[PDB]
């Protein structure tokens, strides 16, 4: 990495970090479990999982 | 008498420090598992030089003192003579045979400067005689066969003699065995470690597995 | 493979500098120190291209 | 952006680089002027098969004296530039000083073909050096010819480069055996041109000196006249190590160099570690500090 | 010009002539014409005017 860094070759960091990606996936999975298909169409509507 | 060459014949092709790298080179190397001639000191026949000689000597009393090179070797043309008497190294290009010493065996350039295994590579390229040397303490139970292992030969001597050399002959101390192998133009893959020492080499012209390794 | 395709490409792009591209050397400081500018531009145009 | 109005966002601009502060020149401390007088200003120049290879090492080769030398004029060079010849360091220099016919002076060059270039003195194709010639008709040409210089017009094979052949035995020019007896198709090999001042300018004798350099990754013994400065570490400086120029930071390193090794190379085959020629110390070369610059604007 | 120093009359050249009395630029676009002086300048027992 340092040998290619000395040659003008660099790597920019991503805008979204892994914590923010995990927060997105946690929000999606929590909304899916607690509301089903409703939070993809509008406001999340609670419903029992059975 | 013949025996196996094993993985010997690896020398540094350049004087550049490289560390932790697989470097591919193309030079006159000794091929892996080639078939080296074995002589035992009782025996110094005249041998052809080809394009290079790997000379290995297993000794403890230093019976071999040097070599004589040349084409005709009968005071008709140039003849390189290298003698070491454990004090000074004498390198001459004199045409005279001069086979007189305490031990039984024009000058345009003169240069004065079983527990032991001495490995040498002699090659004559573009009028330059290159001598590569290595010495190691190894104890072997039988000197009938060449010892198995890997060794790197550091460059020692470069001479601008410019002499056509086709035959050579070793010299003995009289009042211990040696092996002769011939070099071939080969592509090699050398592994420079953290120390910069060539710890392993792959001959690209040995088998399809090593050809795949080189590609 | 997404990791390796970028790592191998960067390693190859580093390894392209050792190519001479028909010039006498791959070191531009060596070319400038060992030649005049008139043929040094000719030797260095190949490396640049 | 090549515009006078700039929209909002982040725009990448030109990079920043730390410029060098000082300049370091470091050469080995050889203080002996090089004996070019023994090669050029010699009273007698040897023959072709008197292959006198003068070895030059541990010199300070000032080429201005050779350039302003009275007899020798032509200064042809292959591989190096003559104006740069006072700025480089060579491991060893080899000089060959002969007298040759002026017709075959053009044969003293790589890739040439002729009697001289085949059987007398052949240069390799990768020859990096210089050829110097003077029309020696005023001195090396005598009345009724000078027979000290010998030429072998016929031989078994061409010579390999930088080799000599002083054998005086009779070569069988024809297919018939000769048995060491001179005669038809059994001529003496070493003939002569017998240079005279009355000859034509093409056939006049010429004193030629060929200087062959050795530009390797080896310790240097011959160096041009240049004054070495002090060593500055841990600072972005320009440097000149034995004719190797660069710009960077020289740091102390723990690299275990072999005693025959001088320079170190990385994966990209650039110089990464050098050996200081005065005091045997290993120095790592790091490029100076840099990076990208971005402009965040509304 | 001294005949050995005539070869300095070119861009990018060093020597006494180019360093101390007459230097050509590196962007030079023109012509150089050389003719042997012989009897015109070099005379018996030398000429001191150069
Ligand atoms: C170096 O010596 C060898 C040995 O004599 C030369 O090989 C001979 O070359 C001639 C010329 O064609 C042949 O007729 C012979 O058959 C070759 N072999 C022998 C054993 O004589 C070789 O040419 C020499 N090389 C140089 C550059 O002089
Ligand atoms: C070497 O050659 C001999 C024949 O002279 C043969 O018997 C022997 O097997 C060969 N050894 C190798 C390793 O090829
Ligand atoms: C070895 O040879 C050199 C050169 O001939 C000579 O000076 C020296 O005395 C010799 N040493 C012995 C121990 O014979
Ligand atoms: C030594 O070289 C010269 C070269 O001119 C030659 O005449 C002489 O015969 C050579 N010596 C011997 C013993 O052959
Ligand atoms: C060489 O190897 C030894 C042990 O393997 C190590 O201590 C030393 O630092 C190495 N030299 C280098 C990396 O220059
Ligand atoms: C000259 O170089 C030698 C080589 O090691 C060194 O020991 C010595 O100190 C140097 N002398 C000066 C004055 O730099």
């Amino acid at each position: 990495i340092c040998a290619q860094k000395f040659k003008g070759l660099t790597v920019l960091p991503p805008l979204l970090t892994d914590e923010m990606i995990a927060q997105y996936t946690s929000a999606l999975l929590a909304g899916t479990i607690t509301s089903g298909w409703t939070f993809g169409a509008g406001a999340a509507l609670q419903i029992p999982f059975a | 008498a013949y025996t196996n060459s094993f993985t010997r014949g690896v020398y540094y092709p350049d004087k550049v420090f490289r560390s932790s790298v697989l470097h591919s080179t193309q030079d006159l190397f000794l091929p892996f598992f080639s078939n080296v001639t074995w002589f035992h000191v009782i025996d110094n026949p005249v041998l052809p030089f080809n394009d290079g000689v790997y000379f290995a000597s297993i000794e403890k009393s230093n019976i071999i003192r040097g070599w004589i090179f040349g084409t005709t070797l009968d005071s008709k043309t140039q003849s390189l003579l290298i003698v070491n008497n454990a004090t000074n190294v004498v390198i001459k290009v004199c045409e005279f045979q001069f086979c007189n010493d305490p031990f039984l065996d024009n000058c345009t350039f003169e240069y004065v400067s079983f527990k032991n295994l001495r490995e040498f590579v002699f090659k004559n390229i573009d009028g330059y005689f290159k001598i590569y040397s290595k010495h190691t303490p190894i104890i072997v139970r039988e000197p009938e066969d060449l010892p198995q292992g890997f060794s790197a030969l550091e460059p020692l001597v470069d001479l601008p003699i410019g002499i056509n050399i086709t035959r050579f002959q070793t010299l003995l101390a009289l009042h211990a065995a040696y092996y002769v192998g011939y070099l071939q133009p080969r592509t090699f893959l050398l592994k420079y470690n953290e120390n910069g020492t060539i710890t392993d080499a792959v001959d690209c012209a040995l088998d399809p597995l090593s050809e795949t390794k080189c590609t | 493979d997404v990791v390796n395709h970028n790592a191998q490409a960067l390693n190859t792009l580093v390894k392209q500098l050792s190519s001479k591209f028909g010039a006498i050397s791959s070191v531009l400081n060596d070319i400038f120190s060992r030649l005049d500018k008139v043929e040094a531009e000719v030797q260095i145009d190949r490396l640049i291209t | 952006l090549k515009s006078f109005t700039v929209e909002k966002g982040i725009y990448q601009t030109s990079n920043f680089r730390v410029q060098p502060t000082e300049s370091i020149v470091r050469f080995p401390n050889i203080t002996n002027l090089c004996p070019f007088d023994e090669v050029f200003n010699a009273t007698r120049f040897a023959s072709v098969y008197a292959w006198n290879r003068k070895r030059i090492s541990n010199c300070v080769a000032d080429y201005s004296v050779l350039y302003n030398l009275a007899p020798f004029f032509t200064f042809k060079c292959y591989g190096v530039s003559p104006t740069k010849l006072n700025d480089l360091c060579f491991t060893n220099v080899y000089a060959d000083s002969f007298v040759i016919r002026g017709d075959e002076v053009r044969q003293i060059a790589p890739g040439q073909t002729g009697n001289i270039a085949d059987y007398n003195y052949k240069l390799p194709d990768d020859f990096t050096g210089c050829v110097i010639a003077w029309n020696s008709n005023k001195l090396d040409s005598k009345v009724s010819g000078n027979y000290n210089y010998l030429y072998r017009l016929f031989r078994k094979s061409n010579l390999k480069p930088f080799e000599r052949d002083i054998s005086t035995e009779i070569y069988q020019a024809g297919n018939k055996p000769c048995n060491g007896v001179a005669g038809f198709n059994c001529y003496f090999p070493l003939r002569s041109y017998s240079f005279r001042p009355t000859y034509g300018v093409g056939h006049q004798p010429y004193r030629v000196v060929v200087l062959s350099f050795e530009l390797l990754h080896a310790p240097a013994t011959v160096c041009g006249p240049k004054k070495s400065t002090n060593l500055v570490k841990n600072k972005c400086v320009n440097f000149n190590f034995n004719g190797l120029k660069g710009t960077g930071v020289l740091t102390e390193s723990n690299k275990k160099f072999l005693p025959f090794q001088q320079f170190g190379r990385d994966i990209a085959d650039t110089t990464d570690a050098v050996r200081d020629p005065q005091t045997l110390e290993i120095l790592d070369i790091t490029p100076c500090s840099f990076g990208g610059v971005s402009v965040i604007t509304p």
